[PDB]
């Protein structure tokens, strides 16, 4: 215990045995990773011998403010707590796995009774619902709040009965903070008072008068002090990463590393595996487009996946981080979204389908359109397949940077000074240090934010159309530039 | 390769009418490759004597 | 205890403030050549 | 002012088609100074008044 | 080593290619053995690069038998000496979630449009879709990832 | 801060990637503000010191 | 080793100290000839 | 020109080995060092003619 503990975990999925020889296929399924807890890394005393004491006051620490005292055991399950935590996840998520997996037909090789009506899509015998709002009606837009879980009306000539209430992601969720909450309330154990804020006047007598100033901002928490829930942050999971198409990675014209032993097996046919990519997102059992990985963080603009797009594990995700819990609201809808209005529309470029001419070809016996068939698997088919795909990403893709371009004012500049004038607006409160707080927080946020849009302005790279995100960043260079500047300036003077 | 083609002595290209490079790489052995770089003689001959 | 690089925007702003700060110490410090003469021509002059 | 420079955004955005666009790239660039004198004036007067 | 061959081998090297007779198996096996192509895979591990990278990735499985990813893999052990390499002090704080597998071009199986030379029964369709973009577009844009991973 | 600066142009060069070389573009004029104050920072605190 | 690397496991040829041996070696080969050319250091005539 | 094979109004009655190339039937040459050593970086003091 006394070492320093390791700063990140990462489990690969699956788990197997070295021994095992499916040791190949460990993390074809994607990876998740989660760090430790900072109350090791610390100087803490820390022995498995007897009691243990945590640290309070004394230095500079993301601890607690006042000094507690538990067991070893007590601490061993405190620093395994992300793992229980996690393990918990994975285990409420295991059945709600199951019966999706269960549900789709493709998966069941005994005898299957529906043909083609009598079920609800090709991935899924029954479906699994869309989000409603609080009037039986279809919750498409977020905007418009969505409270209850209703089937998709009969678009395909039937409706099965639904499997999912809506709740088991956010379950999980609250389930695993649930869990968590205990572990941080022992590592946040008055706390905004401090007695050691006396401890300079007493070295200021061993300086002299000159040192005077650089006592300043005690002073003002000298001056200040006398006349004077919570989520888990840092957890790390969000580095964790899934690729559906590393299962058909290696399938080719002769497969290769990583996985080749799974091509082998499948004897290069990877008409098996397609089928789970399927039951991924959705393609190409549901056309070619389909849902891409969900961004998973405060978009009050997100759009419903509705229709028997549906019934796919993103769509289920995407569809479920909507619904608003009985518990109270946390997301608003931002309060100016049509002031910035972006009329971009991706049909001015979609290319068509073009019948071209039978070029009549004849062997002795034999006759075919070499020409048509030429034309529609050299353009329609591989021209279009391209250029389908990369305004097919487009689309997403300048939604949400454009909502990320215009989340900095409204958003950021709004809730930092609301905050900023409800901690000034209390009598007693310190005003230097509310403003000085309020000056880190607005440095804080348009430096985040700043590397946000680098981050998606880089991701921004679809060839033929990455170019004019280019641009709208160029030209939004000045007004962008503006913004963060008044956002860097007033941080720095406050 | 040179062992290969010296055991067909008797086709083309060792045999037959080779043309002449072909003939001279049949004729020619290998030299020893690592034993022929050495740093102190190259530094030698480029730096002058004096 | 600053969260983020609010403690790396800290950092800069204080050697920057370090240096500036020692730059108009020294040039405050370099204005006597020509400030104490003149003063010194007021008292006996 | 900012209500054109927005539109100017989205149409500069919009202008996305394919082996053409670079030049209506060139075309804001090169108007960039016209435009910034421009748009400076009226939002420097309506800073000021 | 490859660089002289083609439809008829040229400078700097023809010599070696007219000793070999415009065959280069021998030496795309020196290149298998430098860096894995393609006893490993079209694409393997690249040249490491040996400045001091305390975030470099030890490359694993069958490319670990291989001279650059032996030196890259090397390149990371401790020698029995106290360590002396610091590691960035903040790599979480400045983060890119930037993943190559967003673009990648999938393998599309094509109608195989059978036409029938007298008795000989064969789909040019499939084989031009293969060739033209299964073979040669897709390894064209892969190869522009992998470079830019 | 100049030898960075130079490794950076080495690296910036050296990208060039065919189809994927925008990249380069949009990081450097994404960072160029940011990466601009901590070159200048580095070279007039050298300048005055 | 890689257990089970493609379905067996085989002996190592090497400790992963033969590069970095090297490098050492160079390292104490060139100490000499560096040492002979730093060779008072904190204090100079010239400055007075 | 007239060093051109090509340009020869007579064909190649011998080996190509007396030939230098296809282009040139005796070599130009390079510029060699003071020492009449292989010249190949212009840094290098290049005086001589080989």
């Amino acid at each position: 215990l006394t070492a320093n503990q390791p700063a990140s975990f990462e489990l690969d999925m699956p788990n197997f045995d070295k021994s095992s020889p499916f040791y190949f296929l460990n993390g074809i399924c994607g990876t998740v990773k989660w760090n430790n807890i900072s109350a090791l890394n610390s100087t803490n005393q820390s022995d498995n011998k007897g009691l243990v004491t945590v640290g309070g006051a004394g230095s500079n620490s993301s601890m607690g403010a006042n000094s507690l005292n538990i067991t070893s055991s007590q601490l061993q399950t405190a620093r395994l707590s992300r793992a229980i935590a996690i393990q918990q996840m994975y285990v409420t998520l295991s059945t709600v796995a199951q019966v999706m997996v269960n549900n789709d037909p493709a998966f069941s090789t005994t005898t299957s009774t529906g043909n083609s009506k009598n079920d609800f899509s090709a991935i899924a015998k029954q479906q699994f619902g869309v989000p409603y709002k609080s009037s039986g009606e279809v919750c498409t837009e977020y905007q418009q709040v969505c409270q209850t879980w209703g089937s998709v009306p009969s678009s395909t000539g039937s409706t099965t009965g639904v499997l999912f209430n809506g709740t088991e992601f956010l379950g999980a969720i609250n389930d695993y903070n649930g869990i968590m909450m205990p572990t941080l309330n022992l590592i946040r154990q008055s706390k905004e008072f401090d007695k050691k804020s006396r401890d300079f006047i007493a070295e200021a007598n061993a300086k002299g008068w000159i040192m005077a100033g650089s006592y300043f901002f005690d002073l003002v928490k000298l001056n200040g002090s006398a006349t004077e829930d919570q989520f888990d942050t840092g957890t790390g999971l969000d580095k964790s990463s899934f690729d559906p198409t590393q299962l058909t990675k290696p399938f080719g014209k002769t497969c290769q590393d990583p996985y080749s032993l799974l091509c082998t097996w499948f004897q290069n046919k990877s008409d098996k595996l397609i089928q789970i990519q399927s039951l991924i997102d959705g393609v190409p059992a549901l056309g070619q487009d389909g849902v891409k990985q969900p961004d998973l963080s405060d978009n009050p603009q997100r759009q419903s996946v509705s229709g028997p797009l549906s019934s796919t594990v993103y769509g289920f995700v995407n569809n479920s981080m909507m619904v608003q819990l009985p518990g109270q609201p946390g997301i608003k809808p931002l309060t100016f979204a049509n002031l910035i209005n972006f009329k971009v529309d991706t049909s001015l470029y979609y290319m068509k389908h073009q019948d071209f001419d039978c070029g009549r070809v004849k062997i002795l016996f034999f006759s075919f359109c070499l020409g048509r068939m030429m034309g529609d698997l050299f353009y329609n088919y591989v021209f279009r397949y391209v250029y389908n795909f990369f305004l097919a990403i487009f689309g997403e893709m300048i939604n949400s940077i454009v909502m990320a371009f215009l989340m900095i004012p409204l958003q950021g500049m709004k809730d930092i000074f609301i905050v900023g004038v409800q901690t000034l607006t209390q009598p007693g409160i310190n005003p230097i240090v509310a403003l000085a707080n309020m000056g880190t927080m607005y440095i804080n946020f348009s430096g985040t934010l700043w590397l946000t849009l680098l981050n998606m302005a880089v991701s921004s790279l679809i060839p033929l159309f990455g170019i004019f995100i280019f641009a709208l960043i160029m030209m939004a260079m000045p007004l962008l530039m503006a913004w963060i500047g008044t956002m860097v300036s007033i941080g720095f003077v406050t | 390769q040179r062992d290969l083609y010296l055991s067909q002595s008797k086709s083309p290209p060792c045999g037959g009418n080779p043309t002449p490079e072909m003939n001279t790489f049949c004729r020619t052995a290998i030299p020893d490759f690592i034993s022929t770089v050495n740093f102190v003689k190259k530094q030698n001959d480029d730096t002058p004597k004096d | 205890g600053y969260t983020g690089w609010a403690g790396v925007y800290a950092f800069f702003f204080s050697i920057l403030i370090y240096t500036s700060m020692y730059l108009i110490i020294v040039q405050k410090a370099f204005t006597l050549i020509a400030h104490l003469p003149d003063k010194v021509l007021r008292w006996i002059g």
